[PDB]
C-alpha cells in the first residue's frame, strides 16, 4: 500500500489536475493571454502615475505663494 | 555558497535587511483581508505626518490667530482646503483602521503567546494616539477644541495626592490660555515621531515570532514570502481606503466634526454640548457612566489595565475564535457593546442614557472578566469529547 | 487576442517605451476625464454660472 | 553544417533568444529538498529585464 | 556598447517625458 | 463539575459543533496546540513518533491550504474525518506532571521562553 | 550552546541588538579620543532636540510676535534663559564637535575604503545640520536674522533658468515676511528627526565595517568590547564637553553671537555688516572670494563634490597619517587654510581680503587635488626603498 | 623617476619612514589592509602560513604599543627590518592575473560587496 506521494513521483503522467475551484483551466492547447493582463495593468499604472502626481503638485503648489499676497502686490 | 562576487543587488548589505523583513519575509499563505489595516495604519500615519508639516507651514500656535490662520489656510492658500481636510478626515480614518486592526486581534486571539510584546506595544501606541489627537484637536482654538480641553485637563485633578498641582503645571497657569495653547501645538509636533518609532517596534515584535492565521495553528508548514504575494492583496486594501477616503474628504468633509467648532473659542461662554471627537466616544461614556470622579478616571485607568493584562491569561490552547464558538459569541457581544457605549457617549447625561451607560461598561469589564473562565474551563475538552 | 498581441509587439519590448507609455497614457486619460466631467458639470447645472447672471455688469 | 554553424553571430542570437526566451513561460520540475527553491512567479518573471 | 547607448538615450527620452508631464510647462514652451 | 456530551445537551450541541467545524477543515483537536504557545507542547512533540508528527504537519498543511483556497474539504473524506482522536493528551499531561514534580522539589526549569 | 533556559539578560531577544551594538561591539583597543568627539557630536544632538522642544513650547512663529515671544522665554519663563542660552550656544557646540570629528576623519584617512559609505552618510549629515542651523537662526527675527535669511536665500537665484521661480516660491509673496517664518519655524522642527535618521544611518554603516585606529592598519588582532572600556573614555569626554560648555552658557553667552540681532527687524535699513553665524564662515568666505555669484553657488556645489569624491579614490594604500609625513604636512597646512579662511569671511569686501580668500580657496581645492598624486607616488614607493 | 640614491629629499623621507615604522615595530607591507583593496586578501591567502602570522603577531604589537603610549625598547628597534617586505610579489601577480582576466572576457574572481 505504497502512498499517495511515492505512486505520484514513481508514476508521471500527462494527465494533470489542477485545483480548478476559484480559477478554471484554459483548455490544454490555447495560447496564453499574456498581453491582456499587462494592459488591464498598463490601465491601473496610468492611474497610479496620475495619483502621484496629483499628490506631489498639491502639497509643492501649498507650499507655494497664497491670493493674500498675490492680491497684496500692488 | 560563499559570497565571493556579488549576485542579486537585493542581496548586498545596503538593501539586505530591507530584503530579509520586507521582500522575503515568510508569511501565512492563508491571510485574509484583515491584516492589511495593520499594512493600512502605517499609511495613514504617514498622510497625517505629510499633512501636519505642510499646514504647520500656516498654523499660527497664538491664541489670537490661531483661528483666522487655520481659516487662512481654508481660503487663501492654493489647495488648502485639500490639507486640512485631509489631515482631519485622515485622524478620523487613522483611528477607523486602528479600531479594525485592534479588533481582528481581538476575534483572533492574536495577543495570546508569544506575541504579548506585540500586543503591549500596541497598546502602548493607542495611549499615543489618543493623546496626539487630543492635543491636535484642541489647536484650531474653537468652542469645543476650548471646552473640552478644559473639561478634560480639568478632570486630572483626581489624583488625591497631587491633583490641582498638576493641573496648575499642565495649564501653564490658572485656565486653559494661551501657554496651554503653545504647548499643546508643540506637544502635537513631536508625539508622532515617538508614534512612529512605536510602530517600528511594533513591526520588530512582530517579526520575531511572526504572523498569526485565521485558523490560529502553527503555520510553518505553508508560508511564501511577502512580496509579490501579500503586496497585492495590501494594494488592493490600500485603493480601497484612497476611495473611502476621497468620499469622506470631497463629499462629507465634516459630516464626521462637530458644528460648534466653527466658533471662535470663548471663555465666557459653554457650549450646550461639550462632547468629544466621535472616536474618544467610549472611553467618555466609561468615565461618565462610572460617578464620583475620582472612580471614572480609576475606571479609565483600568482599561487600560484590562488591555494589558489580556495576553497573560490561563492555558486557552485553542486561540481562533472560528474554533471556538463560545467565545465568537462573546466577541460578538462585546463589539455590540462597543458600539452602543460609543453612541452613549454622544448622547446627553440625562435618563435613561445613565443606565444605559452603566449597564454597558459593566458588560465590557465582564468581558475581560470572562476569557480567564472560558479557557480554564475548556482546558479539559479533549477529555469529555474524545470518541474511544 | 490580435489587437492586445499587436500592441503589445508595439509597445512592450523595451522598458522605457513603456514608461513613456504609462505616462502619456496617464496624461491623455487626465485631460479626457477632465474634459468628461466638465461636458456633464455644464448639462447638469446649466444656468447658474457665473458668466450666466442678466446683470453681470451693471452694478457701476 | 560548418556554414550554418559560423553564419549564426551575435545580432542572430539575440534574435533567436528573444524569440525563445524572452517573456515567454517555463516549466518547472524540482525534487528533493527544494524548500528554498523559488516559485513560479519568481521564474517567469526572471525571463525579462526593467532596466533595457 | 550601441545597445547600451541607445537604451541610455531611451531612457534619458523617458525621463525627460516624466519631467516635463510634471512640470507641464506647455507655457514656457516657445521655441 | 465534569460536564460532558452524554449528560449535558448544552455539552452535546457544543461538541457536535465543534466536530462540524474540524471535519470541514479536516483537523484533530489536538492539532490546534501550538507549540509555540506554551513549550510544554514543543517538549511533548519532541518526544511523540516521526510518523505522529509527520501526519500532524501534513493535516495541518492540507488545512492551511484549504483556508487559503477558501474552500473545505470534500464531503467523502469530510465523512472519513475523526475529530477528537487524540495523540497528545496523556504526552502533555506527563510532561507537566514531570516539570511539576520537578518545580515541586528543588529543580531549575528544563526549558524556559525567551524574553518576549 | 542551545539556549534552553535563559542566562543572562543582555542576550534575551529584547536587549539582544543593543547588547551586540552597545555593549559587545569589538573595538580596536588604541584609540584616542576624537571617537570620544564623534559620541559628543551624538549627545550634543540630543541637548539641542530637547531644549528646541522645550524652548518651541513658547515660541510664536508670527512676525509681529516672535522677537518678544523670544525676550519673553528670557524674561518670564522660570528658567527660560538657560534654555535659550542652552539651544544657542548648542548649535554651536555641536557645529565645534562636528569640525573636530570631519578633521580627525581626515587626518587618519577614516574615508578611505571601506567606510565610504560612512563618509557619504557623514557628508549628507553635514548638509542637514547647515540647513537645521540656518533655518533655526531666522527663527528669533532679529536684524541679522532677516538679512541673513534674505541674502542665502536669494542667492538661489543663480540657477540658470529656474533661479527666479525657486527663490519666488521658497519665499512664499516676494520677500521673507510671516509666510517665510511660519514657513521656517516648520523645517526648524521637523528637520532634526531627519537627522537623527541621518545619525543611525551612519552608525549603522560603520558597525558593519568595525572602526579605525590612529595606526590605520588592520585590526582584528587585538580587539576589546566597547563596555566598559571605550564608555569610560566617553565619560571622560563628556564630563570635560559640560564643563567648556557650562563656560560658554554662564559667564559668555553672547560671545559666539553678533550684536546687531537684538534689533527687531527693520526690512527699510540695512545693516552695516550682514555676516552668518561664525560656522557658516569659511562657506561665505569660499563663496564671496568667488565673484559671479553664479560661480559661487557652483563653487559651493564643488566644495560638497570634492568632499563626496575624497573615499573614491585609486591607490591610497597606507592610511594613517602617522606613516605619510607628506600628507601630515598637507594636511596641518589645510587645517590652517580652513581656519583662515573662516576668519577671512568675517571681513569686508575691500581689499586686501579679496585676495587673500581668493588664494584660500583655491588652496582649499589644491589640498582636494593633490591627494591622489601622493597615493600614487606612496603605491610606487616599496620598491624603491627596500634595503638590500 | 629619480627616487633612490640620487634624491636627498627621497633619502630624507625614507629616513623618517625608517624611523617610524622601526619606532612601532612594523613593516611597510603591514600597513596593507585586506580590507582596503580585496588584492591584498588574495595576496594574503596565497601567502604561506609563517609569515601571515608573523604579520599578525607584528599588527598586534604595535596596536598594544600605540595603546600603552609607548614604544618599542631601543633594542627590538636596532633588531628592524622595516623594508624587508613580503607582499609586492604575490599582490603584483595577483593583479597581472586580474588584468589577464579582464582584457580578454572574464568574470572578477571576487567583488566588493555595495555597502
Ligand atoms: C442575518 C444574517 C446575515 C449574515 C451576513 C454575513 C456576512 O455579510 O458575511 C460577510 C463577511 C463574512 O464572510 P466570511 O467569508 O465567512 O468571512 C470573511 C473571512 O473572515 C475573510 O475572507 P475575505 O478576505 O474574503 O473577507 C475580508 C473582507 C474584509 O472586509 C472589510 O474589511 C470590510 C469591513 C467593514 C466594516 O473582504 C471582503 O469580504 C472582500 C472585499 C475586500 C476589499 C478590500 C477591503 C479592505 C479595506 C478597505 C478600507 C476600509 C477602511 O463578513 C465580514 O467579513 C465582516
Ligand atoms: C532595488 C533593486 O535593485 O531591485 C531590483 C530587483 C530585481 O530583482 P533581482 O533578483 O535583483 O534581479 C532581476 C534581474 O536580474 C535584474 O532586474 P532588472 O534588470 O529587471 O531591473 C532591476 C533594476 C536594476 O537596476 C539597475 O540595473 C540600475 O532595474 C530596475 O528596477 C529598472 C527601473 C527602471 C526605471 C523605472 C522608473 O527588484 C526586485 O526583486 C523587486 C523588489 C520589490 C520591492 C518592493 C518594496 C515594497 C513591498 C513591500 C511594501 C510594504
Ligand atoms: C476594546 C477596544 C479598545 C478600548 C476603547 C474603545 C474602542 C471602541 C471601538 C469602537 C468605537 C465606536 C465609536 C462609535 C461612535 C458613535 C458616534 C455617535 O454616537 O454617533 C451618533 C450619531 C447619531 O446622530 P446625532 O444626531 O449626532 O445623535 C444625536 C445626538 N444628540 O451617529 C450615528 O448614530 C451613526
Ligand atoms: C457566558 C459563559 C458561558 C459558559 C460557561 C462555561 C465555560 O466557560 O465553558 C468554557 C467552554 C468554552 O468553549 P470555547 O472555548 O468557546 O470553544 C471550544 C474551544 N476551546 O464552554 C464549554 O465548554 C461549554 C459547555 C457547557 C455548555 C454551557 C453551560
Ligand atoms: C449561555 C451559552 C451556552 C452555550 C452552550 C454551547 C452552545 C454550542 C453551540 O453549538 O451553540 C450554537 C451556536 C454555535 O454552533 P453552530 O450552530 O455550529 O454555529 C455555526 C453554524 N451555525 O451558537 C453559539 O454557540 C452562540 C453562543 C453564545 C454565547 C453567549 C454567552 C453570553
Ligand atoms: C534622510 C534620512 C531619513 C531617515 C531614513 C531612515 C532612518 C532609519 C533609522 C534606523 C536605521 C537602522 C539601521 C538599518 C540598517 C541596518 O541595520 O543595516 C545593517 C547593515 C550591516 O551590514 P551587514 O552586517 O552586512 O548586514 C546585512 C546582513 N547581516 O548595514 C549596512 O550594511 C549599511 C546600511 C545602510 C542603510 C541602508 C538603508
Ligand atoms: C619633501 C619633504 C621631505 C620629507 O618628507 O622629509 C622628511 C620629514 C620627516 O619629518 P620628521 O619625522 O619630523 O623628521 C625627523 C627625521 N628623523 O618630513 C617632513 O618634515 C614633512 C614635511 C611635509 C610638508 C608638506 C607640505
Ligand atoms: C508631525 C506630524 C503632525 C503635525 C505637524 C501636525 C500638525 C497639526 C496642525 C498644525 C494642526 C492644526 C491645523 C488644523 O487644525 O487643521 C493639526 C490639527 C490636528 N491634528 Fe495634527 N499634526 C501631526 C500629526 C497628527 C497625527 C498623527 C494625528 C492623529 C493622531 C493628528 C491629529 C490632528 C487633529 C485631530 C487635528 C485637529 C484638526 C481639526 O479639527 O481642524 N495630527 N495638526
Ligand atoms: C499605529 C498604529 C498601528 C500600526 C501602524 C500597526 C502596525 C502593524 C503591522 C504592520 C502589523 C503587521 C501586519 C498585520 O499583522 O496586520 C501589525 C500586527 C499586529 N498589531 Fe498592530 N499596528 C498598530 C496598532 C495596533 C494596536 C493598537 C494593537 C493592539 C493593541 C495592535 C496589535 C497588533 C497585533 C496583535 C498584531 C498581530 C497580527 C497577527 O495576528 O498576525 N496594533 N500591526
Ligand atoms: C550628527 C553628527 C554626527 C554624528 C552624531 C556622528 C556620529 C558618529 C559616530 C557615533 C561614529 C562612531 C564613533 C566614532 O568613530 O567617533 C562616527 C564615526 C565616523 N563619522 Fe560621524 N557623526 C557625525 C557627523 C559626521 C560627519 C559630518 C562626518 C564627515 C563627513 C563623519 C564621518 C565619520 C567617519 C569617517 C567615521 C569613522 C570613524 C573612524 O574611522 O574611526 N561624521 N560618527
Ligand atoms: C526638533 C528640535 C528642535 C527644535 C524644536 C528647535 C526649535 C527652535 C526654536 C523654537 C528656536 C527659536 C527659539 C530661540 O530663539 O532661542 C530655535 C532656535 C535655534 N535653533 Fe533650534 N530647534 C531644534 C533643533 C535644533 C538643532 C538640531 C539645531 C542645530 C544646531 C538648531 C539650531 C538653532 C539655532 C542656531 C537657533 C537660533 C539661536 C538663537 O535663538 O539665537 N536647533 N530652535
Amino acid at each position: 500500500e505504497i502512498p499517495a506521494t511515492v505512486a505520484a513521483v514513481k508514476n508521471p503522467s500527462s494527465k494533470i489536475i489542477y485545483d480548478e475551484h476559484n480559477h478554471e483551466r484554459f483548455p490544454p492547447g490555447d495560447p496564453s493571454k499574456r498581453a491582456f493582463a499587462y494592459f488591464v495593468l498598463t490601465g491601473g499604472r496610468f492611474v497610479y502615475a496620475s495619483l502621484i502626481r496629483l499628490l506631489v503638485l498639491k502639497f509643492v503648489l501649498s507650499m507655494s505663494a497664497s491670493k493674500d499676497v498675490l492680491a497684496l502686490a500692488s | 555558497t560563499i559570497r565571493n562576487q556579488r549576485f542579486s543587488l537585493l542581496k548586498e548589505p545596503i538593501s539586505s535587511t530591507l530584503n530579509q523583513h520586507l521582500i522575503d519575509y515568510p508569511t501565512p499563505s492563508n491571510l485574509s483581508y484583515w491584516w492589511g489595516f495593520g499594512s493600512l495604519a502605517g499609511i495613514c500615519l504617514v498622510i497625517q505626518i505629510v499633512t501636519g508639516v505642510f499646514l504647520a507651514m500656516h498654523y499660527t500656535p497664538h491664541v489670537d490667530l490661531a483661528f483666522n490662520s487655520v481659516e487662512h489656510v481654508m481660503r487663501d492658500v492654493e489647495g488648502g482646503w485639500l490639507l486640512r481636510y485631509m489631515h482631519a478626515n485622515g485622524a478620523s480614518m487613522f483611528f477607523i483602521v486602528v479600531y479594525l486592526h485592534i479588533f481582528r486581534g481581538l476575534y483572533y486571539a492574536s495577543y495570546s503567546s508569544p506575541r504579548e510584546f506585540v500586543w503591549c506595544l500596541g497598546v502602548v501606541i493607542f495611549l499615543l494616539m489618543i493623546v496626539t489627537a487630543f492635543t491636535g484637536y484642541v489647536l484650531p482654538w474653537g468652542q469645543m477644541s476650548f471646552w473640552g480641553a478644559t473639561v478634560i485637563t480639568s478632570l486630572a485633578s483626581a489624583i488625591p495626592v497631587v491633583g490641582d498641582t498638576i493641573v496648575t503645571w499642565l495649564w501653564g497657569g490658572f485656565s486653559v490660555d494661551n501657554a496651554t495653547l503653545n504647548r499643546f501645538f508643540s506637544l502635537h509636533y513631536l508625539l508622532p515621531f515617538l508614534l512612529v518609532g512605536a510602530s517600528l517596534l511594533h513591526l520588530a515584535a512582530l517579526h520575531q515570532y511572526g504572523s498569526n492565521n485565521p485558523l490560529g495553528v502553527h503555520s510553518e508548514m505553508d508560508q511564501i514570502s511577502f512580496y509579490p504575494y501579500f503586496y497585492v492583496k495590501d494594494l488592493v486594501g490600500w485603493v480601497a481606503f484612497a476611495i473611502f477616503f476621497s468620499i469622506w474628504i470631497f463629499y462629507a468633509p465634516n459630516v464626521l466634526g462637530h458644528p460648534d467648532n466653527y466658533i471662535p473659542a470663548n471663555p465666557m461662554s459653554t457650549p450646550p454640548h461639550i462632547v468629544p471627537e466621535w472616536y474618544f466616544l467610549p472611553i467618555y461614556a466609561i468615565l461618565r457612566s462610572i460617578p464620583d470622579k475620582s472612580g471614572g478616571v480609576a475606571a479609565i485607568a483600568l482599561v487600560f489595565i484590562c488591555l494589558l493584562a489580556l495576553p497573560f491569561f490561563k492555558s486557552m490552547y485553542v486561540r481562533s475564535s472560528s474554533f471556538r464558538p463560545i467565545y465568537q459569541g462573546i466577541f460578538w457581544l462585546l463589539l455590540a457593546d462597543c458600539l452602543l457605549l460609543g453612541w452613549i457617549g454622544c448622547q446627553p447625561v440625562e435618563a435613561p442614557f445613565v443606565t444605559i451607560g452603566q449597564i454597558s461598561s459593566f458588560v465590557f469589564f465582564l468581558f475581560f472578566a470572562i476569557t480567564p473562565i472560558l479557557g480554564r474551563v475548556g482546558r479539559g475538552i479533549p477529555n469529555s469529547y474524545t470518541t474511544d | 487576442g490580435g489587437i492586445f498581441e499587436s500592441l503589445y509587439k508595439v509597445v512592450m519590448r523595451r522598458n522605457s517605451v513603456y514608461v513613456t507609455f504609462v505616462i502619456a497614457g496617464a496624461f491623455l486619460g487626465e485631460r479626457a476625464v477632465d474634459y468628461g466631467i466638465h461636458k456633464l458639470w455644464e448639462a447638469n447645472n446649466v444656468g447658474k454660472r457665473y458668466e450666466d447672471i442678466p446683470v453681470l455688469g451693471q452694478k457701476l | 553544417l560548418f556554414a550554418r554553424i559560423d553564419a549564426v553571430d551575435a545580432s542572430t542570437i539575440k534574435r533567436v533568444a528573444n524569440r525563445f526566451i524572452y517573456d515567454k513561460d517555463v516549466a518547472i520540475a524540482a525534487m528533493g529538498p527544494i524548500q528554498r527553491l523559488p516559485d513560479y512567479n519568481w521564474f517567469r518573471r526572471r525571463t525579462y529585464w526593467n532596466r533595457y | 556598447q550601441p545597445a547600451d547607448v541607445k537604451a541610455a538615450a531611451m531612457w534619458g527620452v523617458a525621463a525627460a517625458t516624466g519631467g516635463l508631464y510634471l512640470v507641464q510647462v506647455s507655457i514656457l514652451v516657445l521655441p | 463539575s465534569f460536564l460532558d456530551p452524554k449528560k449535558n445537551w448544552l455539552a452535546a450541541q457544543h461538541m457536535k459543533s465543534l466536530v462540524k467545524r474540524l471535519s470541514k477543515y479536516g483537523l484533530r483537536y489536538d492539532d490546534l496546540y501550538d507549540p509555540y504557545y506554551d513549550l510544554d507542547v514543543k517538549e511533548a512533540l519532541n518526544r511523540l513518533p516521526k510518523e505522529v508528527v509527520d501526519a500532524r504537519h501534513a493535516r495541518l498543511k492540507r488545512a492551511i491550504d484549504l483556508s487559503m483556497k477558501h474552500e473545505y474539504l470534500p464531503e467523502d473524506l469530510q465523512a472519513m474525518q475523526t475529530p477528537f482522536r487524540g495523540y497528545l493528551q496523556d504526552m502533555l499531561a506527563l510532561v507537566k506532571r514531570e516539570r511539576a514534580e520537578r518545580e515541586a522539589l528543588g529543580g531549575l526549569p528544563l526549558y524556559q521562553r525567551s524574553i518576549p
